[PDB]
């Protein structure tokens, strides 16, 4: 019914601008305005303002009057947050939210911004296959290591997303100035290596797409 | 210019009745503050529970009810469930803006313990072609969500080279984490026995590779 | 039953529903025709002229007439009521002073008006006798079945009601009577018209900087000078006067 799906997470060096979209589904856009909330890493939840999706007038919280600008692609049921002249202390997650029932009833997924200086490094995608010997159980765990990229984000799927059950994707972590991510997938021992299992990785900032099929070590 | 205050953490057991409160620094909370209660489950997952003090969002179990008790807004979970373990935030309206509380971390007894599922992978060969080798130790489906990961190259506790992520909550409400041990193409070829040891709710699990 | 600003409402200028306009001490028979802003007569719906509907709140109160008092220099005598309007036999008086008793409160209304009663004739009495000749005086009727004139009675304008503007625990919270039309915004920038059910107020907080209005034009009013215009239109509602001045022989 109601889905507010947000854009993916960006990386931006200080000074830049970002436009975060919020695409609304399930309600009539026009009778319910949008709340923009900032949940800062430590600090907790904060109201950034509200936009009248009918007239188009924004209210900003005083903390947010200035670099922040709400707007909407009415026509497509999108509300957008734009933060100009990005300050380093704006790294946090921003949620869109529907104001209804004397409060807020639905929250989006969040779009996380990491304001940070750094060039652009494409990831190296490495297959993780089991040890050279044996590996005999009722199931089997394969993996995919996405190493050394910048900036965030990368997306990772298994078999173009048709294999989602039994998957653990591990949050990217910064190490020596670069991000590293990994994912595991577990399937029955009959599936692999009988049927092909492929790691799909995209790094938008570098226009890098890598498809890596997990092959047996021998 | 108003400060909403909430309990920091509350622990209950499945089947109990627990009350969370929301206090305003300016005065008693009243119906014109339209108390809202929001729940945050792991993965930055938000849902609204109650609005306008006592209106339950649609599709929110009835075990949840809101009200004003004394001079504060309250959320009562009647028959708390294991699934209710999350962070609950209250929001209060103040004539022109919203102020959110700090949130209450609620813990509910349930989810029998679960041992981790550990897997250690060898450096792939395309990567050994870079003059680098990274052993990945993945640990998933463990609960409670706290582990100790220790690496041991050739019998000797490695102590530099490793990085272990922080336990992240999976969907089923169990946790995961991975640890990396980066060697050089060369360090790789030198030593011969690698092992990733994971300690969880007292049992140990060692996964060793042999080059 | 309209409500307006009585000038010396016991203490001082209140807003009484029985706010007195159009005092007419212009006849001869000891009688004055008065208009309260209150519409006594039948109830809200259908029964019994001798009941009593004034405004309490935004709301009427269509109940019994039990203890009406028109008075002047002395207590007057009621003659008849119909609509907004009462006829009462009064003596002369520098003022006119009206009031019922709801039961918990006196709740009267008073006004200035030069009153006299010359009877028609070369005798300058102060009061009508029991006897003497009959001759053509000017006087108002007892009755209601009356059309000889009609005064314009179109809509009310809005009215204030800050009982509406409650607080939504941090924001100022407007509500509605019955789905009536509440015309709303605050000094800050928020919702600018207000044609709504119960709204909140995102921007402002203080009750004292907002538009608590009631466009509730389901029933017209008398076009009192102490009415704010309904800015939209001259709605219909041409409505008679009962108490026509007639050629009674006092």
């Amino acid at each position: 019914q109601i889905q507010l799906v947000q854009s993916g997470r960006e990386v931006k060096n200080p000074g830049e601008t970002v436009k975060i979209s919020c695409k609304a589904s399930g309600y009539t856009f026009t009778e319910y305005p949008m709340l923009w909330v900032k949940q800062a890493p430590g600090k907790g939840f904060r109201w950034m303002g509200l936009i009248y999706t009918n007239t188009g007038e924004p209210t900003y919280a005083e903390e947010f009057k200035g670099r922040f600008v709400f707007s909407l692609e009415i026509s497509a049921s999108t509300a957008y947050l734009q933060i100009n002249n990005l300050t380093n202390e704006d790294t946090a997650t921003y949620f869109c939210v529907r104001d209804y029932f004397i409060s807020l009833d639905y929250w989006g997924q969040g779009t996380t911004l990491t304001v940070s200086s750094a060039k652009t490094t494409a990831p190296s995608v490495y297959p993780l296959a089991p040890v050279c010997g044996g590996t005999t159980g009722s199931s089997v765990t394969l993996g995919c290591l996405v190493k050394g990229y910048f900036p965030e984000p990368v997306t990772l799927t298994w078999n173009s997303g048709s294999l989602s059950s039994g998957v653990h994707t591990f949050p990217a972590l910064l190490q020596s100035g670069l991000y590293t991510l990994s994912s595991s997938v577990t399937v029955t021992s009959n599936t692999w290596p009988s049927q092909t299992i492929t790691c799909n990785v995209a790094h938008p900032a570098s226009s890098t797409k890598v498809d890596k099929k997990i092959e047996s070590r021998r | 210019q108003a400060v909403v205050t909430q309990e920091s953490a509350l622990t209950t057991s499945p089947g109990e009745t627990v009350t969370l409160t929301c206090r305003s620094n300016i005065g008693a909370v009243t119906s014109s503050n339209c108390a809202n209660w929001v729940q945050e489950k792991p993965d930055h997952f938000f849902t609204g529970l109650i609005g306008d003090t006592n209106n339950r969002r649609s599709g929110v179990p009835a075990r949840f009810s809101g009200s004003l008790i004394g001079d504060k807004a309250a959320l009562t979970i009647t028959g708390a469930q294991t699934e209710d373990e999350a962070i609950y935030f209250c929001a209060l309206w103040y004539n022109n803006l919203w102020v959110f509380g700090g949130g209450t971390k609620l813990t509910v007894l349930g989810q029998p313990k679960s041992s981790p599922s550990v897997t250690l992978f060898p450096p792939s060969s395309e990567e050994l072609e870079t003059n680098k080798a990274t052993l990945v130790c993945t640990i998933t489906d463990f609960y409670p969500g706290v582990v100790t990961v220790d690496w041991k190259v050739d019998g000797t506790p490695v102590t530099q080279g490793m990085e272990t992520t922080q336990p992240s909550k999976q969907s089923n409400n169990k946790y995961m984490a991975s640890s990396y041990l980066t060697l050089t193409a060369r360090a790789w070829e030198r030593h011969s026995s690698y092992s990733c040891q994971v300690t969880h709710e007292g049992h140990t699990v060692e996964k060793s590779l042999s080059r | 039953p309209y409500i307006a600003d009585c000038p010396n409402c016991g203490h001082s200028r209140c807003d009484s529903p029985i706010a007195i306009e159009e005092v007419r001490g212009d006849a001869h028979a000891g009688v004055i025709r008065i208009q309260t802003s209150a519409m006594f007569g039948l109830k809200t719906d259908g029964v019994d002229l001798a009941y009593m509907s004034f405004m309490n709140g935004k709301t009427q109160k269509s109940i019994k007439i039990d203890n009406l008092h028109v008075r002047t220099s002395a207590p007057c005598s009621l003659v008849s009521h119909h609509g907004y309007y009462i006829l009462a036999q009064c003596p002369p008086g520098d003022t006119v002073t009206v009031g019922f008793h709801d039961g918990p409160n006196r709740h009267t209304c008073t006004v200035a008006h030069k009153v006299e009663f010359r009877p028609v004739g070369r005798e300058k009495y102060r009061h009508p006798p029991e006897h003497g000749v009959e001759l053509p005086c000017n006087r108002y009727t007892h009755k209601r079945a009356d059309q000889g004139h009609y005064v314009e009675m179109h809509q009310p304008g809005l009215v204030a009601d800050h009982s509406l503007l409650s607080i939504h625990s941090a924001k100022v919270k407007i509500t509605v009577p019955s789905g009536a039309q509440v015309k709303y915004y605050c000094k800050c920038p928020d919702v600018r018209e207000g044609i709504t059910s119960s709204d909140h107020t995102t921007t402002c907080t203080d009750v004292k900087q907002c538009r608590a209005y009631l466009i509730d034009n389901k029933k017209w009013v008398y076009n009192s000078g102490r009415l704010p215009r309904g800015e939209g239109d001259t709605f219909k509602g041409k409505l008679h006067v009962p108490f026509v001045p007639v050629k009674a022989k006092c």
